[PDB]
């Protein structure tokens, strides 16, 4: 699962770019979802994401990402 | 200040986030890469914290706690260590 | 150079010892302490080395390489990494 | 176990102290041990090891964890 995969996913379950700030070649992006007292922090963009910040990511939006 | 991170392997480098600070992700192809990454995935997500009004993560804890976290365990985890200057 | 340790609890805090350096101990209380002491731990170690003329351990692992280590899994313990320059 | 009592374990399998050495964090002592090209480097003192480094002690140094 790439980077812009994982964002589209959050955005399908209610996350909302706030904006994107430039970066080691990259950039990052932050997204918060309405009633939830949370930001997500994610690199982009990125071809591959672990397993175990996909776990982690799932339990921060409160969904399963396979 | 030194800050935790849990990395990951990917097929690019590495991956992970910050324990203490939930949602704050980030990635690089090595370990000097990630540990930019980090600090600037640290740095941008703390503002957003701060503008949205949402609680901001506490200093490292004991280290029992991350001795005892099932995260590392659970997914091939390592811990890793980022200077960080607020 | 990137190097491996494995940490676990004490009372404490925490003492380990990295893997690829046999006989290289550390230990310590705090957070910070886990990165500083293993550092220092190894500059004691390898300059004793040096002085006695003893062999220097073979080259490092990648960090990732001991992540089913069984001393890990049979005594609670996680794998660390720690960046060390002259 | 102690650093004390570790120590005295190395030295019942054919280890001596070496000397102490003091850095910037807290001090450490090495063992080596006659016949062999190694050091152990110990932190020292402690009130407590844990069963982990013990292990690996026994490992490298084969003393008695009783």
């Amino acid at each position: 699962m790439e980077s812009g995969e994982l964002i589209k996913r959050l955005e399908d379950a209610g996350w909302q770019i706030r904006g994107g700030r430039k970066t080691n070649s990259g950039s990052h992006v932050t997204l918060c979802k309405p009633g939830v007292r949370k930001i997500i922090t994610l690199p982009y963009p990125r071809k591959d994401i672990s397993k175990g910040l996909l776990r982690q990511a799932q339990k921060i939006a409160g969904i399963k990402l396979s | 200040m030194i800050y935790p991170i849990f990395i990951f392997k990917t097929v690019e480098g590495f991956d992970g986030y910050f324990p203490d600070i939930d949602g704050c992700f980030f990635a690089g192809n090595t370990f000097a890469d990630i540990s930019k990454n980090a600090e600037e995935a640290f740095a941008v997500h703390i503002e957003a914290l701060m503008n949205e009004g949402f609680p901001l993560p506490s200093p490292p804890k004991d280290p029992h706690r991350y001795i005892d976290d099932p995260r590392l365990k659970e997914e091939g985890g390592i811990l890793g260590f980022v200077e960080i200057d607020p």
